[PDB]
């Protein structure tokens, strides 16, 4: 690959056709190959850190999340289809998806007798379109702004596709995945420049064109399990309508357990299912120092105070309000905006104190709109959205305060 | 019946809220005259009524102020030093002052409107300007499109400038055409090739302008100036043709016209620093001033170069006198290269455009081309041109001064 | 109470920036520095806490239908009568600040000249008309709308500021992106549309 | 005709200036009020210019704002009336933004800028021009809007719908703010990039 | 020149105010007829009666229409200028309205008029059908619709959704002719004179009596039109009324 | 007494012994013009020229007295120039040993001196070009005065050598040196050193201040920050201890000291140690039959900040105490960005190779990686111990923001005090030259 690499290089090259390909030729070339380039000014030596392994690490630490997703998206399907149908009639809606008569053939089970593999190969031919759609979609976009503005590639594409791919639901169409990557990726990134330059979530970003655009395939009770023709409704919005008495799976009849959340084994986005996944994920990366434990602090704590004051103020009308915060935890996307969403470095604030004000003002939010906004059983999504607005506030705030210290001279 | 009340309501709403900003203006917004100090001189101190720029107080007392552009705050030419008062500086006239000079307080008097009292420290200069209107001598044409005027004064004794300076000239509304222009047969021959005759100029306002001096300070009784004819550009012959160099062109001996004081910001420096001169078209003006004041008003030993940049034989003039003067005195020696020559010029020397020829020749193998003054006066082709050579001989901004006439 | 919804529901709930689109052409302008942007949110506020509550008066006592007489209603005098109190309002309030207080002159009268007929004090006061509010409640509603209004011209100025590190397209550059910058803010702020 | 067709490409209130864009956010949700609001901003427009010359000579300065905005605000009261007799549905639509119309920057823009230093005649057509190229983005964004968000154009089913046993699905979010802003910015990226002397430095 | 000025202002005044004092005066009988023929177009359109044009719907309504006032205390009509009333506004006034309570406030609307309008539909000196305006809040906004109950006082003849601010597609399929259309035949009470009506999620067995499917993907707007009816078919609304309808 | 705990000590192979020791015989010796900022030269020598130990070779046209003597006596054999004919180089061939002497002094008057007297000698000695100033690190105007004159002796730098070890060889000297710049200072004399011991100055101005921590502890920008902030009213002198002994033996003995003791370190030195070398010496000289073999790097100054001593460039800056070489890092690796480090040192954990504590790396001059835009994952903030928001300032370096940069602390920075910051940073941005830039357009447009 090395000699090849290097050879076809003069091709590439200006002098050589296809230049206006290179910005995607040097990618895969440096992608497979570090460049060999060395320092041309001080400092003369570098930190092995660079942003291709960033990215590469948040893109490892969602894999336990992603496989655990698949597993979760087969089995909540598998079950609701023998709770609605059995025999012949399964028989047919088996023959009549694509998602279920696939997985048949491969070697799978549609029965509930299917083990682990039949379940995650199941959630694998929900989540793999999408994901495949959004990366080639979305990169297309990436490569096209590189290429007329003669940019090198950026690796920073590779967290956004898979993070907006584990937070739809399973059934998401795939026109509208396109759609939703192809918002992301160009209003809200490359207009500004591409990765780095932007101030707003891209994956958010998308989401939320997909929750504005069209709601009726992400939100309401047949777009968070894969049964055709099922209809049930998630424990967050099972608890706005009844509270915790409501959690219920009527697929299986089993009554949900906060060990059930906790684990992942709920109807939900295929990604943010299981906080036990994003916690082991999330652990690596901050132990790497590539996510910031400030903004993930500042998120709990903002979540835990709110959430308590609204325990303590309590409603006897609405069910939102009696939710403790180790639910409102294991609910939703919390889980999964706090560790890889809200953790955006360039969205992010870019002090350290801000981070704290930052991540606090992302918990509040997301329980407010939780609580006391009927039309949204989750407000992760849209508390970042709105979070990212006055991040760049915050460390004004905290730089305006610096520089008065400053023409003080520290008081020195 | 509704109508009624309507018209009534809608008229004492209206007048109900004029009378309140009229009764407020009263007594809120003050009517007194504006007083402001000119060098600090009581005598000098202007009194006047609030509203209008600085740019206009300031012309009607005994001081006057450069400008170029006028009332819109683009030239920069008419900065002044305001100790106190005017508020803060306009981000427009940041574009043309610095931070540091904004420190100090220069400040445009155009671009700054004048509506609380202010202290000014204007310079001497700017304080010391006469208005006076010269009799014009002679109106000969040097070149093809240079000629030499000048001026006689009307009110004996000299002109007080330094070398390098100009005049601004005001001219009324007037009509010319270029067929009452005269020039010699040698140059009419060239002009009859295009037979630029035909253009005909109607100035329909007054305009001012600058013209620099071509008289070094010794010469007494005559002020030397050199003129171009503005004419239009010969891809674009849909433009207006010259106003005030074609008004100039119309006038022989016997005219009048006013210089309203000198001025000028272009000098040399009293060092020991060899000199370098490169003059173009009508920056042959100020640069002959520097030759003669450093030969005999000064008697400079320094070494003095000039390299002119023309097209024929026939542009070239004062060639006689640049001879004379580099004979006479070995310090100075001109040099002059033609970009092309003509087939009955038969020019044996240097061929091409200054750009390349002086550093082809001289700065190549100059030991400190940085070390050196540098003067430029030319076309702007000409002057971008060279100060990207002079740049790439690592001479700093500061030791060259740009003159440039357009 | 009641006032404590009528001041957030004019803040997050009701944006008159984001929401209702008024004042676009001053806040899509002066959103560059942080700093003045601020300090034109400060003299929104004054604008608006003071012309809603005098149009509230003058749209009860004068325009209000059958308030003066039995069977007359002076509704159509209500753009002109609102236009040219607003007016008054803004242009008194910057003389006396020349007059009596030189440091708030050029902290908020250097705006007032910009607020003056503006369409952010003049879409609250139809609101204020366009609903039944008493005198406490317009004066809760006109200081909230401001502070709201506040709250978005001072995000855009942060954004814009920390844009700086920005490599915007030509074309897009200025203007372009601002809309598209404002476009994306108004996506944050539809969380508490549903509230 | 220059003078005209200026403020719709080359100097356009909205894409290069950034006058009325209040209105531009809250009409083009269809293309009937959008439609409509430019006639209405063109009329004022061009009558508020035409009278403000007529009388610039004897306009005083301490309260000429008060003199050209009484102009502008009547003929506004006017136009609600009309509206309001005629096109009572359209006049539903607009709510308060056919009053907001007083305060649209172009209106006071060109009473100042023009009129009160031009004579009546062209001050007229300059009110009529700013108008077209304020209903171009107007128009342009309501298009859009309309197709995309409702599948109709002024109310005529252009895309068949889904809830009406279409092929469509709309998009919600053409409905909603956020969409004019994007609209407008990609239509000034549009403009700028085949007028490249309107980029910014 | 004050003079100057005032002479400006006051001539300008005069003639500017006089046009616009003309404009608004001289319109606003065209002005209230554009905005009647608006509810009754609607009116018309529950009713079953089909018309098109200004000119046929204001025929057509005051020959087939006849508006009445009704207490919702008592249930009995009253004596008032029913063409020219305003519930809404009656509503905002405690002078003509009550103020609910919470346990009462089924519907969520904060008050409710002492006395309403109500429009009875007739072929010729027989009323075949009486509307009754019911609101209730929606997910997003209030929600006002017209309902066309049978001289039986039970069964629905028509529904109909004038104004909502629901999201299109979700919330705002109140509009779509076919989910309306279901609506007809239903009976509003059941045996024992209690509200019957209910808006079954995921669908309505075929065939129910009181069975409207709901809106997929839209029970909390689907909620508002349930807690719409539970409340104006109550005591507190036209429960008392539709009593007397039954008996005449 | 001042304990930093935000900084990186790299962990670089090749520490040197901090034994001194005798280098390789030094025949070539030049100034390097770039390595004074803002310097426009007036040259007052040309090739074949003879020149004496402490003779003027160029002048100063931006500050006008300031003069660059030569540091040994010979003949000048070349005067290198690179784009724009900016003076690379003065190359001087040593040879004899003539030399311009001054004014000698016991060390009982040095204290005593008149601040004039003291400034003339060492500009006319051309040693006033130890100091740079704080803001923008320039030669101090010879009008000029400062309230605080910071004394660096210490070296944090890695591969630095200890200033202890030199100091001791020297003391009368240094004490000296402490004692004229008591005279030359209008306020203190800050003596920047860690815990160990150093000869002191018995005047009241002397004071020692203590700094513990990783590099950037021994940065004189660091010292400032905490003892005397500066700005563009407050503007302070820097020189390194080195430095101050040549101060010393300037006013002792009357001749200009040349003598220098740089650490010859790096993963490629064979015996890295501490060697006595001229000021401008050769490094080509200097490092002969004493690397591996294999492409090299040497650097004037340390691996963080400092020259790329090749061709015109390959002698030893005036303000560098030590000569490093690395291993140029071409080497290209099939997914080498995404494998575990165990011989990758970073920031970051990563890399396994923070795990292996108190490991050394044979650092190349690899980028490790390709150039991108900023993306934060507070790698500054852990290297920056100054009270400064390091991201938000580096993002205004990166945006050409001078006026933001001001206000929030550039003019209190110098190259070297953002080193770690490029070092540290993923997009491989290098800030020492866009501060350059900041401060360049500041010193102009002020
Ligand atoms: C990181 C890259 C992106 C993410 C990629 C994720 C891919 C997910 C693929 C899931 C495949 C799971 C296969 C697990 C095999 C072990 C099976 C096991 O332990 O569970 C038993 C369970 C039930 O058993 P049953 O199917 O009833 O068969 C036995 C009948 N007596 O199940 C079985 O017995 C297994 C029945 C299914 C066998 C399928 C084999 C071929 C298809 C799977 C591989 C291809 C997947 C798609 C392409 C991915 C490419 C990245
Ligand atoms: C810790 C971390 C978290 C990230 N989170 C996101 C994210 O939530 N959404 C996204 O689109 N990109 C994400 N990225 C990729 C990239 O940084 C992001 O798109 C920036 O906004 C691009 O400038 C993340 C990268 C890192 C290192
Ligand atoms: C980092 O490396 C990357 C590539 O490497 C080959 C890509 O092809 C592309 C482009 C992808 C497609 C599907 C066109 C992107 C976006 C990318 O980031
Ligand atoms: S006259 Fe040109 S700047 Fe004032
Ligand atoms: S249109 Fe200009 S502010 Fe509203
Ligand atoms: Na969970
Ligand atoms: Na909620």
């Amino acid at each position: 690959l090395k000699k090849f690499l290097e050879d076809i290089e003069h091709h590439f090259e200006p002098g050589g056709k296809h230049e206006k390909w290179f910005a995607l030729y040097e990618a895969a070339a440096t992608l497979f190959y570090t460049p060999g380039l060395v320092t041309k000014r001080s400092s003369h030596v570098r930190d092995s850190v660079d942003l291709k392994r960033i990215m590469i690490m948040v893109w490892l630490a969602v894999f336990p999340a992603m496989f655990w997703g698949m597993y979760n998206a087969g089995g909540q399907a598998i079950a609701a289809l023998n709770h609605l149908y059995s025999g012949d009639q399964l028989a047919a809606i088996v023959a009549g998806n694509w998602h279920y008569w696939l997985t048949e053939m491969l070697g799978g089970t549609m029965s509930s007798d299917a083990g682990w593999g039949s379940k995650m190969l199941l959630g694998a031919t929900y989540f793999l379109p999408i994901y495949a759609t959004v990366f080639i979609v979305g990169g297309f976009w990436e490569v096209l702004f590189c290429m007329v503005r003669k940019h090198e590639v950026n690796e920073g594409f590779f967290v956004t596709s898979i993070l907006f791919a584990l937070i739809v639901p399973p059934t998401l169409p795939l026109w509208q995945a396109a759609l939703g990557i192809t918002f992301g990726v160009v209003v809200a990134k490359e207009v500004f420049g591409g990765t780095g330059r932007n101030f707003l979530n891209p994956a958010l970003a998308g989401r939320a064109f997909l929750f504005f655009a069209y709601p009726a395939q992400i939100s309401g009770d047949l777009v968070w399990t894969a049964a055709d023709g099922y209809s049930g409704a998630t424990a967050l919005s099972q608890w706005a309508q009844g509270g915790a008495g409501a959690l219920i799976n009527n697929a299986t009849g089993q009554t949900i357990t906060w060990m059930d959340a906790f684990i992942g084994n709920i109807p939900g986005s295929i990604g943010e299912v299981s906080t036990l996944a994003l916690m082991i994920g999330a652990a690596f990366i901050v132990y790497m120092g590539i996510a910031s434990w400030r903004i993930i602090g500042g998120v709990m704590i903002g979540m835990i105070l709110l959430s308590t004051l609204f325990n303590v103020i309590g409603s006897d009308t609405n069910a939102m309000f009696n939710m403790p915060w180790h639910w409102h935890l294991v609910l939703g996307g919390f889980a999964f905006g706090m560790f890889f969403m809200a953790t955006d470095p360039v969205s992010a604030s870019f002090t350290n104190s801000g981070k704290w004000a930052y991540g606090i003002l992302i918990g509040v939010m997301c329980v407010l709109i939780r609580v006391v906004n009927p039309a949204y059983p989750e407000g992760m999504m849209l508390a970042i959205l709105f979070a990212n607005l006055f991040a760049p506030l915050f460390d004004h705030v905290v730089v305006e305060r610096n520089i008065k210290r400053r023409l003080a001279r520290y008081g020195k | 019946s509704t109508i009624i009340f309507g018209v009534v309501m809608f008229t004492l709403i209206i007048l109900a809220l004029v009378l309140v900003i009229l009764f407020a203006k009263s007594k809120l917004v003050p009517t007194g005259d504006i007083t402001i100090s000119i060098n600090g001189d009581p005598e000098k101190a202007i009194v006047t009524q609030p509203g209008g720029k600085l740019l206009t107080a300031l012309a009607g007392a005994g001081v006057f102020v450069s400008s170029a552009c006028g009332g819109g705050g683009s030239c920069g030419q008419c900065r002044v030093k305001i100790k106190s008062g005017g508020g803060d500086i306009l981000p427009t006239e940041l574009d043309h002052i610095s931070k540091g000079e904004a420190r100090e307080g220069e400040r445009l008097a155009c671009q700054v409107a004048v509506k609380a009292d202010m202290d000014l420290e204007l310079p001497e200069e700017i304080f010391g300007v006469k208005k006076w209107e010269c009799t014009v001598i002679s109106n000969d044409n040097k070149a093809t499109f240079i000629k030499e005027l000048k001026l006689a004064i009307p009110d004996g004794e000299s002109v007080p400038f330094r070398a390098g300076g100009y005049i601004q000239i005001e001219a009324p509304a007037h009509h010319v055409k270029y067929a009452d222009f005269d020039v010699p047969e040698k140059y009419r021959g060239d002009w009859d090739k295009f037979n630029l005759f035909r253009y005909e100029s109607k100035v329909d306002e007054p305009i001012i302008r600058a013209y620099s001096m071509a008289n070094y300070p010794e010469e007494f009784g005559i002020i030397m100036l050199n003129v171009r004819i503005a004419t239009p550009p010969p891809n674009n012959p849909n433009v207006p043709p010259g106003q005030m160099s074609s008004y100039i062109w119309s006038l022989k001996a016997g005219d009048k016209c006013t210089i309203s004081g000198p001025f000028g910001e272009f000098f040399a420096k009293d060092t020991d620093a060899e000199m370098v001169f490169i003059g173009g078209g009508a920056g042959m003006a100020p640069m002959r001033s520097h030759i003669f004041d450093q030969l005999k008003r000064l008697k400079s030993k320094r070494k003095m170069s000039y390299w002119y940049g023309a097209r024929s034989k026939r542009e070239m003039f004062y060639v006689e006198d640049f001879d004379g003067l580099a004979a006479e005195n070995d310090n100075f020696v001109w040099h002059c290269a033609l970009s092309d020559p003509q087939p009955e010029d038969n020019w044996t020397g240097y061929t091409g455009f200054i750009h390349n020829v002086l550093y082809e020749n001289y700065l190549k193998d100059h030991e400190a081309p940085e070390d050196c003054e540098y003067y430029m006066c030319g076309p702007p082709m000409m002057n971008a041109a060279v100060i990207n050579m002079l740049k790439n001989l690592g001479v700093e901004e500061e030791n060259i001064l740009l003159d440039d006439f357009g | 109470e009641h006032y404590i919804s009528l001041l957030v529901k004019s803040i997050f709930i009701e944006n008159m920036a984001l929401s209702f689109f008024l004042g676009m052409c001053t806040f899509l302008a002066v959103s560059k520095k942080v700093k003045t942007s601020f300090g034109l949110g400060i003299a929104v506020i004054v604008v608006l806490t003071i012309s809603v509550p005098v149009n509230n008066l003058v749209y009860n006592l004068v325009l209000k239908p059958d308030a003066l007489v039995e069977g007359v209603d002076l509704s159509f005098l209500n753009f002109i009568t609102f236009i040219g109190v607003i007016a008054a309002l803004v242009q008194i309030l910057e003389m006396i600040l020349d007059r009596f207080f030189p440091p708030l002159y050029n902290a908020l009268g250097i705006f007032l000249p910009l607020i003056t007929v503006n369409c952010a004090i003049f879409g609250g006061v139809s609101f204020m008309v366009q609903r039944d509010y008493s005198f406490a409640e317009s004066v809760v509603y006109g200081f909230g709308s401001g502070v709201g209004w506040m709250l978005a011209i001072v995000a855009l100025a942060g954004i814009r500021e920390k844009m700086k590190y920005s490599d915007v397209p030509p074309g897009l550059r200025g203007l372009g992106i601002t809309f598209i910058t404002a476009g994306l803010m108004a996506l944050g702020f539809m969380s508490f549309s549903g509230v | 005709k220059k003078s005209v067709l200026a403020p719709v490409l080359d100097n356009n209130p909205i894409a290069l200036q950034v006058l009325g864009v209040c209105s531009a956010l809250a009409v083009t949700t269809k293309l009937e009020t959008a439609f409509v609001m430019t006639l209405a901003v063109m009329f004022v427009t061009a009558l508020s210019n035409f009278f403000v010359s007529l009388i610039r000579n004897h306009i005083p300065n301490s309260v000429r704002i008060i003199v050209q905005m009484a102009i502008i605000a009547s003929l506004v009261i006017v136009v609600d009336q009309i509206l309001k007799a005629y096109l009572y549905d359209i006049s539903k639509q607009l709510s308060v933004f056919v009053g907001l119309i007083i305060t649209n920057c172009i209106v006071m823009g060109r009473a100042e800028a023009f009129a009160m230093k031009s004579e009546p005649i062209p001050s007229f057509i300059d009110g009529i021009g700013n108008g077209l190229g304020y209903g171009f983005v107007l128009m342009t964004v309501g298009f859009f809007r309309e197709l995309l968000g409702s599948g109709k154009l002024f109310g005529l089913e252009v895309l068949p719908l889904i809830s009406n046993g279409g092929w469509y699905q709309p998009n919600g979010l053409m409905l909603l703010a956020p969409s004019a802003f994007f609209l407008i910015g990609f239509m000034i990226w549009a403009i700028r990039t085949f007028k490249p002397e309107q980029v910014e430095a | 020149s004050i003079k100057k000025t005032l002479f400006v202002v006051i001539a300008l005044s005069l003639v500017c105010s006089i046009i616009v004092s003309a404009a608004a005066v001289g319109l606003r009988d065209k002005q209230k007829e554009n905005a009647a023929l608006d509810k009754q177009s609607k009116i018309l359109q529950v009713a079953g009666i089909e018309a098109k044009g200004s000119k046929q719907i204001v025929e057509l309504f005051n020959k087939s229409i006849e508006p009445r006032l009704v207490d919702f205390n008592t249930g009995d009509f009253v004596e008032g200028d029913a063409a020219n009333y305003d519930q809404r506004k009656a509503a905002k006034e405690a002078s003509e309205s009550i103020k609910l309570t919470a346990e009462q406030d089924k519907a969520k609307i904060q008050r409710r008029a002492n006395v309403g309008v109500v429009y009875l539909v007739k072929d010729g000196d027989k009323t075949s059908k009486v509307i009754l305006p019911v609101h209730g809040n929606g997910l997003w906004s209030m929600m006002y619709a017209f309902v066309a109950v049978e001289t039986d006082g039970n069964t629905v003849s028509g529904l109909t959704y004038y104004e909502q601010g629901e999201t299109p597609g979700l919330g705002g399929e109140v509009e779509n002719p076919a989910w309306r259309a279901q609506w007809v035949g239903k009976k509003l009470f059941d045996e024992n004179h209690k509200p019957a009506i209910k808006i079954v999620k995921g669908g309505a067995p075929q065939g129910s009596e009181h069975g409207v499917d709901g809106l997929s993907g839209a029970t909390l707007t689907s909620n508002g039109v349930q807690n719409t009816f539970d409340f104006w078919l109550g005591d507190m609304g036209f429960g008392p009324f539709l009593t007397k309808v039954r008996d005449g | 007494m001042i304990t930093i705990k935000k900084g990186l000590d790299l962990p670089i192979a090749g520490t040197p012994s901090q034994v001194i020791s005798d280098g390789k015989a030094i025949k070539k010796v030049a100034l390097l013009g770039e390595e004074y900022v803002g310097m426009r030269p007036t040259m007052h020598v040309r090739v074949g020229d003879e020149v004496k130990k402490a003779q003027i070779l160029f002048e100063d046209k931006k500050n006008p007295g300031v003069k660059f003597t030569s540091p040994v006596s010979g003949k000048v054999v070349e005067i290198n120039r690179g784009a724009k004919r900016v003076l690379q180089s003065v190359v001087i061939e040593v040879a004899g040993d003539d030399q311009v002497t001054f004014d000698k002094f016991e060390a009982n008057q040095l204290a005593s001196l008149n601040r004039d007297a003291i400034k003339t000698q060492l500009v006319e000695s051309g040693l006033w070009t130890a100091f740079r100033t704080r803001p923008f690190s320039k030669v101090p105007a010879i009008d000029s005065t400062s309230e605080a004159i910071f004394v660096t002796a210490m070296d944090t730098n890695p591969l630095a050598a200890e200033p202890t070890v030199v100091i001791n060889e020297q003391s009368e000297a240094f004490v000296a040196g402490l004692d004229v710049l008591s005279a030359l200072t209008t306020g203190k004399v800050y003596v920047c050193k860690k815990g160990t011991s150093l000869p002191r100055s018995q005047q009241p101005n002397v004071e020692e201040h203590v700094f513990d921590g990783p590099h950037p502890a021994g940065l004189a920008g660091t010292h400032m920050h905490f003892l005397y902030p500066v700005s563009a009213d407050h503007v302070a002198w820097s020189i390194n201890y080195q430095d101050v002994i040549a101060v010393g033996q300037l006013f002792l003995t009357g001749e200009l000291y040349t003598q220098r003791v740089v650490s010859l370190a790096g993963p490629v030195v064979n015996k890295p140690r501490l060697v006595r070398t001229v000021m401008g010496a050769s490094l080509e000289q200097l490092v002969d039959s004493e690397i591996m073999p294999g492409e090299v790097r040497i650097i004037s100054g340390s691996v963080l900040s400092g020259t790329k001593a090749t061709g015109p460039h390959a002698y030893l800056g005036r303000y560098h105490l030590q000569v490093s070489v690395l291993r140029e890092g071409r080497d290209k690796e099939l997914f080498g960005w995404a494998m575990p480090g165990k011989n990758k040192f970073s920031v970051t954990r990563s890399f396994l190779g923070h795990l292996f504590k108190g490991q050394v790396y044979n650092m190349t001059t690899t980028t490790n990686g390709s150039d991108r835009s900023m993306v934060p994952i507070g790698n500054y903030e852990k290297v920056m111990p100054l009270d400064m928001e390091p991201t938000l300032l580096l993002r205004d370096l990166c945006a050409g923001d001078s006026d933001s940069a001001v206000r929030l602390g550039a003019l209190e920075l110098d190259e070297e005090d953002l080193a770690l910051c490029t070092f540290v940073c993923p997009g491989k941005y290098e800030y020492g030259q866009l501060l350059r830039e900041c401060l360049d357009k500041i010193e102009k447009e002020g």
